[PDB]
């Protein structure tokens, strides 16, 4: 349950400023580690370039978990992407390449969730030669313990999908004003993907993310669902709680609004500079 | 580096457990190193880690730490001197109704927490009910434990020790609820009252035969809609022994608890919560305080 | 030194979820896929899915870090 989870306790931060602090701290730690061991070389990546590469490789992680030959459940994909987000929240892209950590996060998500996939299958899902698949498996196994250590052994990730379904059930049940809430299902799937692209998974509860997706779909489709907040959730009386929830939802909607996807030329340049940083260790 | 080994507690088929002491809190813990192809960290260890990282109850074991090195890990739990199996099997120490009630209360409180968190301890037996010198029972190992809420998930029917297996798991139920834990809890209570394994089966068919000849074969008004399980086979209609004959020295309230925990219908079977609300636990012999529970000395 | 049962108050930061028995006669189970008879033969009742979905929907709403 989320309200008791380690995701609530440790991996749910108060602001994007704390996230940027953590990532800049990780980048600075790697930079100082490189300098103090044999001082401002432009080979290093900046925190924002690291964030661009993280967005790019999270997109590639979605692409891999979407073309996975066995149909990967969406909880597994959400868990893998959450692992990617956290690992690179506290670790630098130049230390651990995001493609290996991408595959390792997918691997550990397949194992932590009970999507039982054998290692030969998992590496067969890679568009590389069987030699390349074997080497990729070797790297994944090398990095799996590192990934689990960097997650502080908090392996249970709570995804917004089950709260999404539960909100849909409660909405069909106690909200007769709304008819056929599955148009909301399609549009909220779209918004939920959009919001998974951003750093909102580290900033809001999965329940709040799901409710924001649903109410955003309603607002796009012209439905008003303030009676589902004030009534049917009894926020009519604790006005401060209602305004707090509305602020959370507005903040996260704006957070999806300001998300700028990684470029095509910038990602090319960042990939080349990162591979030069990794080759010259 | 931070924990020093003290004793060679033993092994399981996937772990080596050593008593240890941390240099930071001089508290005695139990470290569990996992052994080692081309799969990575063992899934039983990851299941321990992932499930015990998000549980914090008095009556569930808690991993105080987890770490590791190249291709292998070590968990760090509370050190638990004994389990309930050594308490059951030790002929020297008696188990009064208050002691039995204490063990049952601790077991069901831990399991009620675990079930309110939609986790299912799919392997419950006296071996896996540890308890410290303070006499606090804790559910031991979660290397086969799952989340039982989601419909889209196809479970496995083979996962619980045969002797403490519910009839539906033997019939091959790929989907089940808290009834598996509650049947294992009823079997634990029966073994706790008899001091010998209730229904010790040599096979799944033998386990079912013994369940049915001890309790009576379900008549489809007691377990309606039974015939649909994947591995259901019809059985000779056994009468079953009356519960006040199996446990000749258990009170009427305890008999009602036994009957509830041993209902064939996995939905009419009582849950941990409503088991805790039964008159047995509220009646005159209070559970023993954990300080007065018997410990098997050496 | 008898025992009195206490309902294990664990504070969910969210709206109240109705109880599992008082869940089909509030109308929720009409919008959850019915459990197959085989599934019902085990402990599965299609209200476990509904109750879990409702508990995760309301787990943390009235909570921010
Ligand atoms: N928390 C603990 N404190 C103290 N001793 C423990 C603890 N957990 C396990 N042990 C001991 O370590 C032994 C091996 O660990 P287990 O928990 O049995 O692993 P296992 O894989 O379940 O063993 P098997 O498969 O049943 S043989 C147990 O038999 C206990 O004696
Ligand atoms: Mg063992």
């Amino acid at each position: 349950m989320y309200h008791n989870s380690s995701q609530k306790r440790h991996w749910t931060f108060s602001s994007e400023e704390q996230l940027a602090r953590l990532r800049a701290d990780a980048n600075r730690k790697f930079r100082c580690k490189a300098v103090a061991n044999g001082p401002n070389d432009p080979v290093f990546l900046e925190p924002h370039e690291e964030m661009t590469l993280c967005k790019y490789y999270e997109k590639r992680l979605l692409e891999f978990c979407s073309v996975f030959k066995p149909a990967m459940p969406r909880s597994v994909v959400g868990t893998a992407c959450m692992y990617f987000k956290r690992f690179y929240l506290n670790n630098s892209v130049m230390e651990y390449h995001p493609r290996i950590i991408m595959l390792t996060c997918a691997f550990l998500a397949c194992k932590v969730d009970e999507f039982n996939v054998s290692s030969p299958q998992f590496v067969g899902n890679l568009r590389e030669s069987p030699l390349g698949q074997e080497k990729a498996l070797e790297q994944i196994l090398e990095y799996e313990l590192l990934l689990i250590q960097q997650l502080n052994f908090h392996l249970i990730v709570h995804n917004p999908y089950r709260p999404f379904e539960g909100f849909l059930i409660d909405l069909k049940t106690r909200y007769p004003i709304l008819e056929n809430p599955e148009i909301l299902r399609k549009t909220a799937d779209d918004f939920l993907n959009r919001i998974a692209l951003t750093d909102a998974y580290l900033l809001y509860t999965p329940s709040q993310i799901a409710l924001t997706a649903i109410l955003s779909s309603a607002s796009r489709a012209g439905i008003t669902m303030e009676s589902y907040l004030s009534e049917s959730l009894m926020l009519k009386e604790n006005r401060t709680c209602l305004s707090q929830l509305l602020d959370i939802m507005k903040s996260m909607r704006n957070l999806v609004k300001k998300y700028e996807p990684p470029r095509s030329e910038e990602v090319a340049v960042l990939k080349q500079k990162l591979e030069r940083c990794h080759s010259a260790e | 580096k931070r924990y020093e080994k003290l004793d060679f507690l033993g092994e399981g088929q996937f772990a080596t457990v050593y008593k240890a002491r941390d240099k930071n809190t001089n508290q005695i813990v139990a470290i569990k190193k996992i052994k080692l192809a081309k799969d990575g960290i063992n899934r039983t260890a990851l299941r321990e880690i992932k499930l015990l990282q998000e549980l914090s109850h008095p009556n569930i074991i808690g991993l105080l730490d987890a770490f590791g090195h190249k291709s292998n890990i070590s968990l760090v739990f509370d050190f638990m001197e004994t389990d309930l199996e050594v308490i059951i099997k030790d002929n020297s120490l008696v188990l009064t109704p208050s002691h039995i009630k204490a063990y049952m209360l601790m077991t069901l409180q831990g399991l009620e927490y675990l079930h309110q968190h939609w986790i299912l301890h799919r392997d419950l037996k006296p071996n896996n009910l540890l308890l410290d010198e303070n006499g606090v029972l804790k559910l031991a190992d979660f290397g086969l434990a799952k989340s039982f809420g989601s419909p889209n998930r196809a479970y496995t029917h083979q996962v619980v020790t045969r002797w403490y297996r519910a009839p539906e798991l033997l019939f091959g139920a790929r989907m089940y609820g808290v009834g598996v834990d509650m049947w294992a809890v009823g079997c634990i209570l029966a073994e706790l009252l008899l001091r010998v394994p209730f229904l010790p089966g040599d096979s799944d068919l033998d386990q079912l035969t013994r369940i049915f000849e001890t309790l009576g074969t379900p008549t489809e008004e007691q377990w309606p809609d039974m015939c649909s399980l994947p591995d259901y086979v019809t059985f000779k209609s056994f009468p079953g022994i009356p519960l006040h004959h199996i446990f000749s020295a258990a009170g009427d309230d305890l008999l009602d608890l036994i009957q509830g925990l041993f209902l064939f219908n996995p939905c009419a079977r009582i849950t941990a919560t409503q088991a805790l609300k039964m008159k047995y636990f509220s009646n005159r012999p209070g559970p023993t305080p954990g300080c007065q529970l018997p410990r098997p000395n050496c | 030194a008898l025992y009195e049962y206490q309902p294990l108050q664990i504070e969910t930061y969210g709206p109240h979820v109705p109880e599992l028995e008082m869940l089909g006669r509030l109308g929720y189970l009409n919008h959850v896929r019915a459990a197959s008879p085989q599934d019902l033969a085990g402990g599965y009742t299609s209200s476990l899915a509904c109750h879990r979905a409702l508990q995760d929907a309301f787990s943390g709403l009235f909570w921010q870090p």
